[PDB]
RNA sequence: ACUAUGGUUUUUAUU
RNA sequence: GCGAAGAACCUUACCUGGUCUUGACAUCCACGGAAGUUUUCAGAGAUGAGAAUGUGCCUUCGGGAACCGUGAGACAGGUGCUGCAUGGCUGUCGUCAGCUCGUGUUGUGAAAUGUUGGGUUAAGUCCCGCAACGAGCGCAACCCUUAUCCUUUGUUGCCAGCGGUCCGGCCGGGAACUCAAAGGAGACUGCCAGUGAUAAACUGGAGGAAGGUGGGGAUGACGUCAAGUCAUCAUGGCCCUUACGACCAGGGCUACACACGUGCUACAAUGGCGCAUACAAAGAGAAGCGACCUCGCGAGAGCAAGCGGACCUCAUAAAGUGCGUCGUAGUCCGGAUUGGAGUCUGCAACUCGACUCCAUGAAGUCGGAAUCGCUAGUAAUCGUGGAUCAGAAUGCCACGGUG
């Protein structure tokens, strides 16, 4: 949502979005971006999101935009 | 501890205090840190120089102190300028240039901190002390006391129990609100263990 | 109507200016307006007596408000600047008024 | 009369009436002397006791 | 432990004209508004008086005189056995108790305002009537369970 | 309290001297977002998070008298667990008793 | 006294 | 509702990938250079490279100093463990009045004695008296404070008396009364009379700021529990030290296989609903408290006055009261976990903040034996503020209203 006029942008991931323009076939990249948002001008590459002990591979659909990367990488094993 | 301490509420009302200065809320903790560190420095340099108290004042862009001793000669030292070497340390601790002076304290064997400095040696050396305690009491009652007590705690008779040994005269009440008690705590270390000695003096009300 | 009320925070530091607050008034002019009763604020703080648990007892402390009006009774600038950049006591704050 | 609650205003007025009757006559300065109408009462509130919210109703907090 | 600062006395009520009514507006006191005391006086004095008591000088006092607690029971030993032993009621409690118990039945009527719903059960006390008179009658039955001692 | 924590306690304002202590008087004028869609200043707010282990909020003081960050009294420069003993000794500017 | 009436809690480092 | 008046990062023990090893903070033998200021790249970053630019004013072969960085050996570091090791801190029976010692007497002796007895008190409190006589610690007393008096001072307060008057504390200004301090006085069963072992002690009257512990508090005998605390420290053991130390980027500490100790609001109608209204303190306030006013249903946002608080603001206290209204019902009662939608702050509110507007109207018909608090401004019962801090308290503490 918003954030402080127009979407939140997170820079250590963005340096790859700037090169995947021009995207293609690569392994899922380790990312520590958990508060980063899935807006259509920041998405373009395969990624594995940190959960507090591992990085897990995540994928998104065309019908979702109001969400953050951490919600695709839950930190609980439950119990 | 139990049973009211003269450094407690007895000093918290109607008595004067040795540090007299002010500070703003944006640096208050470094003002209290320096007050402690300058007095902790000076009381250990002068540990054998018959010092009793040190007052602290903070004039604009300065700090000023007075040292109360029963021997001004050993504190002012060679040439009468041996206190100047202390300024260079306390001005680093305070962050401001330091002023120093001294004052002669009268009747030395009537101050609990200078009476403790007449008896702690006897426990450190492990020598007979019951007449040293008789002297400590009789000299204070000769100089101007209205009561005095001294009490040892540790290693007495080579036991393992928390036992004490004392000498008193004139009665020193602690539960009295107005009695203005002078109270020193002292301790000595030996190859047979540590030994504590407490000294309490009474001179009159208010 | 310009005022210059003096506020103290240690009662022993305003006990050093008790005469000089009258001498300043007799040295700057002739009318004396230093003294004034004013409402006192207790400025209280209350604290626990045990470092751990035992919230069954608390003890009370104070700093209070110590206030003197001083005031200006002289129109001349060589005296107004002496009252607006005045010295009387230590550990103080000054309330300028219109 | 000015200030405070109307039930306290009434109490200050009985005092004022007794002090005014004491200005009126040398016999009223006697006949009202011990009537208790100038003798200030004490329902003085006790120092607030930790850790109670109000007055003396003690909270349970005990089993275990 | 007999060391006490209470032990208060009463004086005749200035508007009810009686020592037997001196506590009538002061019982079971709550939240200090004292709105029962202002709403019970004069405004029920000719609507409680319908069939009991001779003239206004007794036609309200009758509701504290026609109903009587006579005995109070508590367990005590006598001669070799335990009994519910009664103690007979004295003039200082004879009239100033039975109006403390009608507050239960007055809360089973759906009847409006505290003064008027209380006075409607007090209107029955003038003829020795009441719903669940336990605190008078169940102690009287227990004070007939033994009638001779020692 | 660890000596590493006693060091963080001062290091967390010793570089704020250069980044915040003479800049954050403009926290609403220079350090606050104003532009929609097309920012014209145009990336300068990231410079507020450029220094390491240091921010205007991380300027926390903890407590200098005792190893507890909570239970501090800023207007007297002391911890509530030592403030009585210090106020009985008279060390505190202006704060006193009678009694209650 | 009409209270009709009654059992446990480890030996082992300690008060 | 405890340590903790706050918690994305940080805090922090717990925990997972990356990562340094004389250490983020030192001392001993040594040791490099303006303290500073900008800027680039790999990478999640720590970290590792640099690329450039600052040399004062003195002056001796010199060299200053903030802050950073180094050559050997000892070591440094540790919410790691240990209050059956020690000093300090601190709990409660209890603010209960009790605990004991020197010497004589008795007993073979551990010990007994005095402290027991007899009056009296809140009280080994005060007296009397004995083979016991004398004595310390605590008790009570100082001080804080309340009903009064002596005394001094007065705006931003209050506003009568005096002159002038936007006829108004408004301009000059002053103490009617009162708000409002800052400093001192003094109570002793003292006086009178009755009881009592005319001792001690108890009970009325005279006159009181207050009587006969005036009221309310502080203090914590000897000890018990070898009382909780190395989570403030001090500091002896037991251990870790290419690590259990120190860090970067993230899990947590606000899990859930399932159990306690309390608390609040209702189960009505001296209760709710709506409209208009009486009378309080106390407290905080320059990245603060925010008036007047506009916008939205509203949080809140905006224009923007005052200013270090007797001043302007937070902020028209609530119950109480009148005037209207609803009815004996699972109700106009009751408001709960999900649902719909916004507002604010910040590196960031899915998990993990707080406020606001809409929809639902559940469960609740007085609790299972059973259990608990309070005696006068007490029980009752209704409001108000503040610390932290970028970001909020059904808590905690304090202050009134009514009784």
């Amino acid at each position: 949502r918003s954030l402080k006029k127009g979407p939140f942008i997170d820079l250590h991931l963005l340096k790859k979005v700037e090169k995947a323009v021009e995207s293609g076939d690569k392994k899922p990249l380790r990312t520590w971006s958990r508060r980063s948002t899935i807006f259509p001008n920041m998405i373009g590459l395969t990624i594995a999101v940190h959960n507090g002990r591992q990085h897990v591979p995540v994928f998104v659909t065309d019908e979702m935009v109001g969400h953050k990367l951490g919600e695709f990488a839950p930190t609980r094993t439950y119990r | 501890g139990q049973k009211v301490h003269p450094n407690g509420i007895r000093l918290g009302i109607v008595k004067p205090w040795n540090s007299t200065w002010f500070a703003n809320t944006k640096e208050f903790a470094d003002n209290l840190d320096s007050d402690f560190k300058v007095r902790q420095y000076l009381t250990k340099e002068l540990a054998k120089a018959s010092v009793s108290r040190i007052v602290i004042e903070r004039p604009a862009k300065s700090i000023r102190v007075t040292i109360h001793t029963a021997r001004p000669g050993i504190v002012i030292g060679k040439k009468g300028e041996d206190v100047e070497k202390l300024r260079k340390v306390v001005a680093d601790i305070a962050g401001v240039p330091a002023q120093i002076n001294i004052a002669e304290v009268r009747k030395p064997e009537l101050d609990a901190k200078l009476v403790a400095d007449s008896i702690t040696s006897q426990l450190e050396r492990r020598v007979m002390f019951r007449r040293a305690m008789k002297r400590a009491v009789q000299n204070a009652m000769r100089l101007g006391a209205k009561g005095i007590k001294v009490e040892v705690s540790g290693r007495l008779g080579g036991a393992e129990i928390a036992r004490t040994e004392w000498y008193r005269e004139g009665r020193v009440p602690l539960h009295t609100l107005r009695a203005d008690i002078d109270y020193n705590t002292s301790e000595a270390h030996t190859t047979y263990g540590v030994i504590g000695v407490k000294v309490w003096i009474f001179k009159g009300e208010i | 109507r310009i005022r210059i009320r003096l506020k103290a925070f240690d009662h022993r530091l305003i006990d050093q200016a008790t005469a000089e607050i009258v001498e300043t008034a007799k040295r700057t002019g002739a009318q004396v307006r230093g003294p004034i009763p004013l409402p006192t604020r207790k400025e209280r703080f209350t604290v626990l007596i045990s470092p751990h648990v035992n919230k069954d007892a608390r003890d009370q402390y104070e700093i209070r408000t110590h206030l003197r009006l001083v005031d200006i009774v002289e129109p001349t600038e060589k005296t107004v600047d002496a009252l607006m950049r005045l010295d009387l006591a230590a550990g103080v704050d000054v309330q300028i008024s219109l | 009369v000015k200030g405070g609650g109307i039930s306290g205003q009434a109490g200050a007025i009985r005092h004022g009436i007794t002090r005014a009757l004491m200005e009126y006559d040398e016999s009223l300065r006697s006949e009202l002397r011990k009537a208790g109408f100038v003798t200030r009462d004490a329902r003085q509130v006790e120092r607030k006791k930790v850790g109670l919210r109000k007055a003396r109703r003690r909270p349970q907090f005990s089993k275990r | 432990r007999r060391r006490v600062i209470g032990q208060r006395k009463i004086l005749p009520d200035p508007k009810f004209g009686s020592e037997l009514l001196a506590k009538f507006v002061n019982i079971l006191m709550v939240d200090g508004k004292k709105s029962t005391a202002e709403s019970i006086v004069y405004s029920a004095l000719e609507t409680l008086a319908q069939r009991s008591g001779k003239s206004e000088l007794e036609a309200f006092e009758v509701a504290l005189e026609n109903v009587r607690p006579t005995v109070e029971v508590k367990s005590r030993r006598v001669g070799g056995s335990t009994y519910q032993v009664p103690v007979e009621v004295r003039p200082v409690r004879r009239n100033a108790l039975a109006m403390r118990w009608i507050v239960e039945a007055a809360r089973k009527r759906g009847d409006k305002s505290m003064a008027l719903r209380l006075a409607n059960e007090l209107s029955d006390a003038a003829e020795n009537k009441g719903t669940a008179v336990k605190k008078r009658e169940d102690v009287h039955r227990m004070a007939e369970a033994n009638k001779a001692f020692a | 309290a660890k000596q590493s924590m006693k060091a963080r306690e001062v290091k967390r304002v010793a570089l704020a001297d250069k980044y915040f202590a003479k800049r954050a008087e403009l926290k609403a004028i220079i350090s606050d977002v104003n532009a929609s869609d097309e920012d014209r200043w145009n990336a300068v707010l990231k410079l507020q998070t450029l220094p390491r282990d240091s921010s205007p909020s991380r300027q926390r003081n903890r407590c200098r008298q005792t190893g507890r960050p909570h239970g501090f009294l800023r207007k007297f420069g002391l911890s509530r667990i030592k403030v009585r003993e210090a106020a009985m000794r008279g060390e505190i500017p202006g704060l006193k008793k009678a009694s209650w």
